[PDB]
């Protein structure tokens, strides 16, 4: 990172939309019920040809399927340069979907949390505990300077306070500056101490149906809808995919290249 | 130059003072000077023009002297004087125009037109008399190698530059820290912006700096410093440094903190004003250093607290601005300013006669290019042409 | 692609090896017999830890396994920024080793061929026909200027000249300027008309045991043996992997980034 | 300057001609000039300044005239003359040194030291006599705005620059096409290299171009042009343009083909030489365009064909050179050259007395920096100091 000096009289360059469409890849994540309703084995080819009409080279649009929001929330691996997640809306899962967005619309720096030997705390409002697995049931016992527990006994987990049960993904936020003993099913869950660095610009979430319920910020005073959080009413999935294809330029305009240099181990679908 | 100025001054005084009914006692010395000018110029042939579309004109001087035995001037005397005055004024105007459109790199202070070079001969020094105008006075001081001085109201010392520097940037341009400025003429507006409102800053303070180098030393300068930059206080879409994309700026103005304006000469602090606004005096300087701070308000009302959240997205971007206007200054070099017309005169003469671009000045006499690269040769040529323009303005 | 003007006095930068390893990744390709001899369920983990001692961040080194040279030759995909292929030497598979090395050490620009409709010819010395699949059998019938076979009958394919039998990868080089009718088992193998653009500088091949037998150029008069074609002697695979880990600095020094802009969206790892 | 030169010339002539036993007829005019100098200088106080570590020195002149009335000069005459000449020579050397260490951005052709400014008064014009040296002759021509000419053996016209241009490149730096050059003093060595040896070129020909834009116009220049550039004909490890890495150069030298040396003035072809090597004459130019070609040999013996395969790797890289030496030339401006000592003298005087860096010349009188930015102000100051240096070298 170096200072960048620019002249306000500089001329705008031509549109780079065609070049980025040519040199980038698009990943679409949709629920399995979409494929079920569409009921066509060649719909991937059809959408690829339509995207080609929109400018994307054949083979650069990758279609990925997930069973549901809860299943997809277990270590979501976003591959392409541009990722669009068609997330079905369920009034009962408002938190979970929000968490999923909170997981994929932001960059997270995470380190392992070996709870069974160590005591942990959250240093600042950017710190959270992200737990992912088949079943994440997390109980918390706040502690104090004398190392005793408040309304909890370290020797009896039954007295721990319940913050998660049977979760595929959950973001736990506790009071900062306080040590907590943790009890999570390590067999079916992995908990990580994470810091949200900032927005993840290459991931857009399109909520299919419902209303604006997403809250990607733990602060109760903010519920910001960024340009990467779209929301479309629906009755047929074919119309949903047609509107995704037709307004692909608008969707990618709302997104930007990831720009982060990572330390992780994930594959990517790039050109 | 002194002889050309003296011709112009004699002609102007003749126009002003040789009037019907005036006592000869009021013009006796002027009439003697005028007759001396006639005697000196008689029998001399001159040629002006021949550059661009400026026409070649031949000048012959064979004139009679003015009478000296009148008690009061009458109509006949005035018309007899006016014929010669008209011819001489035309000659002086053409010589000035011929000199204004020419330039040289090595010796641009010296006369370039053949007419003015001929007028620089010793025999013409008899024409020379009172050199009282500011520009001819500075010309004579320069020729004597004395300290020169030009007073400028709103000196045009800053070349036009609307620019920005991003000290913190991302491809999405949503968490931007930096500063944007306009330098134009005698005016410097600067504005430091933090999109996060210095929430993650060490002491919740973001330090902004702006250094402007003046191409010439300004002395005895009166400046007005104001705590807001109205030029960068409204929302705008700004090109990226490479022009590849455009970012959004949505200012919300907070008063600048620990404002410190330093006027430096050769890297030495001459003047320093902290938290001082209104009229200040910079006695001698060539560089301006404006250092200000964005301090996050420790206490916020619910609306102000709503403006600045803990983390992104940042929709309202904190901005602190400074305005610095040089109202008057003194410079040892010639500059275009708001009150004078020499730059306008030289540019007008060069444009009207379609003078090809020379090796000294930028095309079209553009001031931004001239002051950006204000070399000593350009200063020599500019002083010469500005002095000629001032001489011409006495008559035309 | 613009001219680059440089001064012969510009100061050398510091070593980029540390940041290169922190920002790049290493795919190591080994045969199945290597894992069989190692006889450990966690040799990947210990190799990754040793690589980390050598500088690479955890999860950056990828370990891919192939049955043998023939199977690996069937459309090999190279994922990481730096690819090292440990190829065992067999005295009876010299041409197959050479073809694999040619395919993965050079850059190729390929287009499909329709052998059942049109006749084909090779324009220049860089033009080849690469056929790969489960079983590639290619027979050729050169035609004269009257589109009539020479020493072959266009109608009868039994008279065609056999250039490949049951191969999994074969690079066919025929006389340039002659149209050839091709009989290829398209049901089990695909043939593509390719041009050699240049070297793939991100792929190194380490020949385990044997001699220098690789020939990545069809010209009889050249056997380059470039700096990206190493050879080692071995008795045990653990020694081979320890040598690869210890001298990974030299291996990566011998390689450079791919530098080719691709029109194809494939699966890669990129940190 | 002409008075200072005349003092130095009179003193040198006195030292060379006032010798024991010489006929007075050999020195009569010299004795008259010397006595005129003594009369003009008597009663005048001079001070050579304290710039840097140059000591403040005071000079008083009260000398008797050199005698007449001798048929042959004797020892007494020569001894008296030697005393006077020694004092005068010390004064002249100190004045020259004081002038050599000073500079002004504007009016830098004018005298800078107080002693030389005093000597520029009318009362010392009597001292002025024969101005025959090349530098004083050109000084007088410049003062009159006439054509100036300085003859240089091996003129130092090219600032040092060892650079390269990669027209075809890639991160591995194994298939490179481009040019590498050294421009230093009066010499240009250029070399166009192709790693593929023009295997894929349109006609097995690779075209190489090198344009060197001289910062002053050279006239009547004799130039040796040789085919090979020995500086770029041996294996090298060269930094990358940004310094990130190093690439390898393994030249094999082929003769340049279709060599084309153009000497251009103001973008107009003045001289052209095709397939010409040895001495060539460029009569008037400010730019040199060298066009050469690497032609792949149509026929190659097995050893040659082994070096140039059809495809990569390319281990022997085909290079075609060109050497261009300006043996002598004429320039209207002053330049450092191989035969003269003016630049060395000025630099030595500045370094010996620890003269602080001024606003005109680069620190240390660095010639590369000087001629890279050879501005009119720099040209005036440099001509002034070089003329003073030559005047001093007449005596010191
Ligand atoms: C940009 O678009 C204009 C408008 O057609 C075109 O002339 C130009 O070549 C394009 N490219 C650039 C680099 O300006
Ligand atoms: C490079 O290395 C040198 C010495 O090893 C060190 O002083 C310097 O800080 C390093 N970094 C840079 C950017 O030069
Ligand atoms: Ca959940
Ligand atoms: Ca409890
Ligand atoms: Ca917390
Ligand atoms: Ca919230
Ligand atoms: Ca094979
Ligand atoms: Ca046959
Ligand atoms: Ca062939
Ligand atoms: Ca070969
Ligand atoms: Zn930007
Ligand atoms: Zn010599
Ligand atoms: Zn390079």
């Amino acid at each position: 990172n170096l200072p960048i000096t620019g002249s306000m009289d500089t001329a705008y360059a031509n549109s780079t939309q065609e070049e980025t469409f040519l040199t980038s890849t698009l990943c679409l994540y949709y629920p399995t019920e979409a494929a079920t309703e569409i009921n066509d084995n060649s719909w991937k080819d059809t959408l690829s040809q339509l995207f080609l009409t929109k400018g994307w080279p054949t083979g650069s649009v990758y279609f990925k399927e997930y069973t549901d929001i809860a299943s997809f929330s277990v270590d979501p691996q976003l591959y392409c340069d541009y990722n669009v997640v068609l997330m079905k809306y369920d009034a009962t899962l408002q938190l979970d979907m929000s968490e999923l967005a909170d997981l994929i619309l932001n960059e997270w720096l995470c380190n392992p949390m070996d709870i069974t030997l160590y005591y942990y705390q959250q240093t600042d409002e950017a710190n959270k505990w992200i737990s992912m697995g088949s079943s994440c049931t997390i109980k918390v016992c706040p502690l104090n300077t004398q190392t005793l527990g408040i309304g909890c006994l370290t020797t009896d987990t039954a007295t721990f306070e319940e913050v998660a049960t049977a979760e595929k993904l959950v973001i736990t936020d506790v009071v900062d500056g306080v040590n907590h003993k943790l009890d999570v099913t390590t067999a079916t869950c992995t908990i990580r101490n994470c810091k949200k660095l900032g927005p993840r610009e290459n991931v857009a979430v399109i909520q299919v149906g419902g209303s604006d319920v997403l809250d990607i910020t733990a602060d109760p005073t903010t519920a910001p809808q960024t340009e990467r959080m779209m929301r479309i009413n629906w009755k047929k999935w074919w119309q949903v995919f047609y509107t995704v294809v037709d307004y692909v330029n608008q969707i990618i305009q709302a997104m930007s290249k990831r720009s982060r240099s990572l330390n992780s181990a994930a594959f990517y679908y790039r050109i | 130059m002194d002889v050309l100025y003296s011709l112009s001054k004699t002609l102007k005084d003749a126009r002003d003072k040789i009037v019907e009914g005036t006592l000869y006692s009021n013009v006796s010395d002027l009439i003697q000077q005028f007759n001396q000018m006639i005697i000196t110029m008689n029998g001399n042939e001159f040629q002006t023009g021949g550059i661009g579309n400026l026409p070649i004109r031949n000048w012959n001087f064979d004139f009679g002297l003015l009478g000296t035995t009148l008690l009061n001037l009458d109509a006949n005397y005035v018309e007899t004087a006016r014929n010669t005055i008209d011819y001489f004024v035309d000659f002086v105007d053409n010589v000035c125009m011929d000199e204004m459109v020419r330039e040289s790199q090595r010796n641009g202070i010296a006369p370039q037109s053949d007419s003015l070079r001929k007028l620089s001969g010793i025999k013409f020094k008899r024409i020379n008399f009172d050199n009282s105008s500011e520009y001819i006075e500075n010309w004579n001081l320069q020729n004597r190698r004395q300290r020169t001085g030009f007073t400028f109201h709103k000196p045009n010392i800053f070349p036009y530059s609307a620019s920005f520097t991003l000290n913190r940037s991302q491809p999405a341009h949503d968490n931007l820290m930096g500063t944007m400025w306009l330098n134009a003429g005698s005016e410097i507006q600067v504005a430091g912006f933090d999109y996060s409102c210095a929430i993650n800053a060490p002491a919740n303070i973001q330090q902004f700096e702006h250094i402007v180098q003046l191409r010439r030393v300004l002395t005895t300068a009166t400046i007005t410093l104001l705590p807001d930059a109205e030029r960068f206080s409204f929302p705008r879409v700004i090109n990226s440094a490479d022009g590849a994309t455009t970012w959004y700026f949505n200012p919300v103005i907070l008063r600048p903190n620990n404002v410190e304006v330093e006027f430096l000469l050769n890297g030495q602090i001459i003047n320093t004003y902290q938290a001082r606004f209104g009229t200040i005096i910079a006695r001698n300087f060539d560089t301006i250093r404006l250092s200000f701070q964005l301090m996050r308000p420790p206490n916020m009302t619910p609306a102000v607290a709503a403006l600045f959240p803990n983390a992104q997205p940042f929709e309202h971007h904190a901005t602190v601005g400074l305005t610095l206007r040089i109202e008057s200054a003194v410079c040892e070099s010639v500059l275009a300013d708001a009150s004078k017309t020499m730059l306008a005169n030289v540019t007008s003469v060069r444009q009207e006669y379609a003078i090809p671009v020379g090796p000294v000045f930028p095309p079209g006499m553009n001031w931004t290019d001239l002051i950006t690269n204000y070399s000593p040769s350009r200063e020599d040529n500019l002083q010469r042409v500005f002095t000629v323009a001032s001489i011409r303005s006495m008559l035309v």
